């Protein structure tokens, strides 16, 4: 088969600046008809892929003039000028010279915005859930940048381990931030043997870790 | 306006077969090829094969030669992909695409599992000049769950987090929204939760406590 390689899994870009995304092939994609059979696709989170470039350098209908493609036959570049916050997504190359058609592994475009500390919120378990025998304590980290953020749980100021789970959103297409949730899961009986629940957040935008907490019963 | 409408999500048992469809509209079905692409969760794109609906001819990626069978029905403007001897490695979103790369189907999620369908429980994340509030959607199977706020009228400031797989083998997710603190006494906030696989529809009012 023809192997398509995308050397960078992600590339950071400040809005307004230009960026280049590379792709390489293990065989020349040039056909004797003169065309080079390489596509560039964009895939936004939760959506189907969409074509940007066809036959290595042709802009697809409806794609902005800020996107362009070029290459040698074995090495290709998708160039985006004046990168917008809305350009977040994964960019893939694909060869269609020979069967089987093959794709590159994708390059995510990351928007480099100003560093922003998360807004931290803590939610105790609802009385509705406590009745069922389980307790979920949720810590929300809202609209922060960069993506990297550590969350530590403390119960009666004792550091927790093995009882939490996190989920992070895709980078926002408008404000270029991320949000994260951490959920601490205990049984109702164990939840009721403790008083103080806290989530402690470590992030590049914070000089020292931030703590949000509550006292059970308040 | 061209459309490739794919069949809905499938929860199918290991060792069985599943057949997904791709219905074309807005153009002459028999004049263009149909390709099938696989995308594992959080992974890249893989090419499965292609069919010429106007001749019945096919080509497959060798990795899918045993597993997949591509067919097309000229009368109903539909292409079909059947996957046999299903395993957890077949759990993925499958897309159909018309030759040329411009027109794609919306994808069909296939989950291969022997586990039973289970609807979620929905709990409020009650709010205490911005307030955060939300809904915790716990213990469901399979994916997906969709969440809207105020029947789609509330979209600004909403974050619906990707689901996580718990140690129990059941999924859970949260959806939050930030709103003006001054609205907590005048505006009703409702999270509309839908888990299609179990026909669960919950509209939870989230009140300040
Ligand atoms: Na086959």
């Amino acid at each position: 088969d023809i192997v398509m390689t995308q050397a960078a899994p992600s590339v950071p870009v400040t809005p307004g600046e230009s960026v280049s995304i590379s792709c390489r092939s293990s065989k020349s994609l040039l056909h004797s008809n003169g065309n080079t059979y390489l596509f560039w696709f964009l895939q936004r989170p939760g959506q189907s892929p969409q074509v940007l470039i066809y036959r290595m350098s042709n802009l697809a209908s409806g794609v902005p003039d800020r996107f362009s493609g070029s290459g040698s036959g074995t090495a290709f570049t998708l160039r985006i000028s004046r990168v917008e916050a809305e350009d977040v997504g994964v960019y893939y190359c694909m060869q269609h010279l020979e069967y089987p058609y093959t794709f590159g592994s994708g390059t995510r475009l990351e928007i480099k915005r100003t560093v922003a500390a998360p807004s931290v919120f803590i939610f105790p378990p609802s009385d509705e859930q406590l009745k069922s025998g389980t307790a979920s304590v949720v810590c929300l980290l809202n609209n922060f940048y960069p993506r990297e953020a550590k969350v530590q749980w403390k119960v009666d100021n004792a550091l927790q381990s093995g009882n939490s789970q996190e989920s992070v959103t895709e980078q926002d297409s408008k404000d270029s931030t991320y949000s994260l949730s951490s959920t601490l899961t205990l049984s109702k009986a164990d939840y009721e043997k403790h008083k103080v629940y806290a989530c402690e957040v470590t992030h590049q935008g914070l000089s020292s870790p931030v703590t949000k907490s509550f006292n059970r019963g308040e | 306006q061209v459309q490739l409408q794919q069949s809905g999500a499938e929860l199918v048992r290991p060792g069985t077969s599943v057949k997904v469809s791709c219905k074309a509209s807005g153009y002459a079905f028999t004049n263009y090829l149909i390709e099938w692409i696989k995308q594992r969760p959080g992974q890249g794109l893989e090419w499965i094969g292609v069919i010429n609906p106007g001749s019945g001819g096919t080509n497959y990626n060798e990795k899918f030669r045993v597993k997949a069978t591509l067919t097309a029905d000229k009368s109903s403007s539909t292409a079909y992909m059947q996957l046999s001897s299903l395993t957890s490695d077949d759990s993925a979103v499958y897309f159909c695409a018309r030759g040329g790369g411009y027109y794609w189907g919306q994808g069909t999620l296939v989950t291969v599992s022997a586990a039973s369908t289970k609807g979620p429980s929905v709990f409020p994340l009650a709010p205490s000049g911005t307030a955060a509030l939300g809904c915790l959607v716990k213990d469901y199977f399979p994916e997906p769950v969709t969440v809207s706020w105020n029947s789609g009228a509330l979209t600004s400031g909403v974050h619906t987090f990707p689901a996580v797989l718990q140690s129990s083998g059941l999924y859970s997710l949260s959806s939050v929204v930030t709103v003006p603190s001054s609205s907590l006494g005048t505006q009703t906030y409702i999270c509309n939760v839908n888990h299609k696989p179990s026909n669960t529809k919950v509209d939870k009012k989230v009140e300040p406590k």
